[PDB]
Order: structure tokens, then sequence, then C-alpha cells
């Protein structure tokens, strides 16, 4: 459900 | 970016003497998030005070609900202090009935 | 109907004074349900809303590793965000973001949103397209660029056209006899002399969910919206929101204004006065 950001800023 | 907060003092239900109730101090549109409330009983702060998690708006302004049980009386006084960043001395709204 | 379920995810660095700050809560629709907050004494995702307690430990375990997961991610962007600003260091910054799902009537997807602000201002946001990126400045088509390279927004687009969706509707399975409910307003109208000259009309609206709500004045069936004062829609405590709308109109003449209310829970809107 919560959903993690792949790339990097 | 500094949003100063904006600020609403306010009772659950109707407010009636020697009812139960709950007193809600309402912070919006602020940032950053670090802010300081307190509900106080005739000046003084009122102690077993609750806040909702921190969550924010479409605008990535912030807002928190501050509350406590209570039961209102026709002379005891309500209010809401908040200390933020872009307030140079504490806000204290009054808790209106009527608003 | 439509419904959306959300994350909004806010971390703060306190230089000097520990690891940034990192909370995570999550909605459905106007209706919180979990939360992360690495100030707990034990740091992880837990239920918010009666109905979560049905869900069993895998579940909290992967929610919660997901979320530690992203803590790191926005240790490493507060950084990284300070370096592309070229800022001091030693100052407090915040980094948000905000994603999840809206579904239509058929409950499948109809906006998937995944966006980023850094100190309350806009930095880049994953367009309707959930294919390109919106870069708010300068700094943000550095981001930009990077995740463009990658195949990034299409790994957004998997997850927001299937397990956002999966999951909203499951939650509104879970959920559905409080979710789907909706309270109508309970309204009426006060008056306020302010002076000799001119009253308040305020026109109420208590005890509604959803929050959203349109209140309006009228006069001989005009809108008044130029001159009405609107407060925000505010959290009654108990999962129901409450607001109000108020004018100033000449003493002897607030027979002359009605109060217009729609909401969900309202088939035809109300019509009130003094």
């Amino acid at each position: 459900s919560y959903v993690n950001t792949n790339m990097g800023l | 970016i500094q949003r100063t907060p904006k600020i609403q003092v306010y009772s659950r239900h109707p407010a009636e003497n020697g009812k139960s109730n709950f007193l809600n101090c309402y912070v919006s549109g602020f940032h950053p998030s670090d802010i300081e409330v307190d509900l106080l009983k005739n000046g003084e702060r009122i102690e077993k005070v609750e806040h909702s998690d921190l969550s924010f708006s479409k605008d990535w302004s912030f807002y928190l609900l501050y509350y406590t049980e209570f039961t209102p009386t026709e002379k005891d006084e309500y209010a809401c202090r908040v200390n933020h960043v872009t307030l140079s001395q504490p806000k204290i709204v009054k808790w209106d009935r009527d608003m | 109907g439509p419904h959306s379920l959300r994350y909004f995810v806010t971390a703060v660095s306190r230089p000097g004074l520990g690891e940034p700050r990192f909370i995570a809560v999550g909605y459905v629709d106007d209706t919180q349900f979990v939360r992360f907050d690495s100030d707990a004494d034990n740091p992880r995702f837990e239920p918010r809303a009666p109905w979560m307690e049905q869900e069993g430990p895998e579940y909290w375990e992967e929610q919660t590793q997901r979320a530690k997961s992203d803590e790191q991610w926005f240790r490493v962007s507060l950084r990284t965000a300070q370096r592309y600003y070229n800022q001091s260091k030693g100052g407090s910054h915040t980094f948000q973001r905000m994603f999840g799902c809206d579904v239509g009537s058929d409950w499948r997807l109809l906006r998937g949103y995944q966006q980023f602000a850094y100190d309350g201002r806009d930095y880049i946001a994953l367009n309707e397209d959930l294919k390109t990126w919106t870069a708010a400045d300068t700094a943000a088509l550095i981001t930009r660029r990077k995740w463009e390279q990658a195949g990034d927004a299409e790994y957004y687009r998997a997850y927001l056209e299937g397990e956002c969706v999966e999951w909203l509707r499951r939650y509104l399975e879970l959920g559905n006899e409080t979710l789907l409910r909706t309270d109508s307003p309970k309204a009426h109208v006060t008056y306020h002399p302010r002076s000799q000259v001119d009253v308040t009309l305020r026109c109420w609206a208590l005890g509604f969910y959803p929050a959203d709500i349109t209140l309006t004045w009228q006069l001989n069936g005009e809108d008044l919206t130029q001159d009405m004062e609107l407060v925000e829609t505010r959290p009654a405590g108990d999962g129901t929101f409450q607001k109000w709308a108020a004018v100033v109109v000449p003493l002897g003449k607030e027979q002359n204004y009605t109060c217009h209310v729609h909401h969900k829970g309202l088939p035809e809107p109300l019509t009130l006065r003094w």
C-alpha cells in the first residue's frame, strides 16, 4: 500500500 | 517558505454547561511544521491535551487538531495559545461560544 | 462514487539534535487509517482507524519496512537538496511527499499522484500521464533528468494503476459500513447585531462527512460569494467536520438572505434563512 521512491533525488 | 498558522478554537458539540464535551484548537496553513499549541483554562495550561498526527494540505501547508475533553460552565474561560516562527509572540485565541 | 487513498509524508532535519523526524500518515477519503512516526518508542506503521485492526502481522511488517526504507531516502534527499540549492549546513529543512490514487465510479484509477515539496514549495511532481515529471525550478530539473533516464515513472504508473487501486478497494471493503456512510450536515443560521446599522448572519454546518461541502449565501437568487467570510472546514474530532459562512447585511433586511448547502449526504441542497 505504502510504496518506496525508487531513484535518488 | 513560511506561512503563519490559521487558528480556530471551538467545541466538538454545541456547548451546554455541565455537559462533558471536547475543546478543540485547530491550527492550519502553516509552515514550517514546528509549532507549539496549548489549551488554557482561565489562563492556565490544561494538562491532558492530545493532538492529531502531523498532516498537510494540497498547498503543502500543515494542519493539526489539539483537543481535550471538558465540561464548560458559564464563567470558565477557555483559549488556545500558539507560537510559531512566524509569530513574534504567542497568539492567544479565546474560545467564543458563537464561532 | 469516487474515493481516494493518500499518504502524506514529512521529513524535518534537526541539525545537532538528531536524525530527521520522519512521519507518514495514510488516508482513505477523509478518514486517517495508518501512521508511522520515527519518534515513537517502537517506530512502526500502526492502525489509526478501527477497521485496520483486521490486517495481520505480515501487512504491518512489510508496511513498516517500506517506511523505514523511505526514511533513509529522505535523509539522503535532505542532504542532496541542500547541495543543489547550495545552502549553508546547520539549517533545519523540510521535505514532503504526497502519493496515492483517486478512483472513479468503476473504482478504477482516475488520477495517480507522486509529488514532492522542499521547504514548503513545489519541487517535482509526477504528471497525470504517470509518465512525465513537472520540475518546479532548476534544482528540480537536475532531479528530473535523473528520473527521466531511469524509466522511473513507469514504476509508479504500475503501482498506481495496480497495487494502489487494489489496496484502496480492499480498504473500502474493510471499513465499508463507516467509510461509505455520509452524515449530512445539521445546519442553522445565527444572528449577530454588529452595530445599530448592520447585522452578521452566520450559516453553520455541523457533524458532516465527508469533508467536501459548499455553503453559499444568496440574495434575490444571486450568489454573494464576494461578501462572504468563509472559515476553513474544521474537524470536530469524532470523524465529522464543521464549517460556517457569514455575511454582514442591513438591519431589518435579514429575511432577504438564504444560505445554501450542498453535500454528498444531501440529495437536494438545503435552503435556509434566519
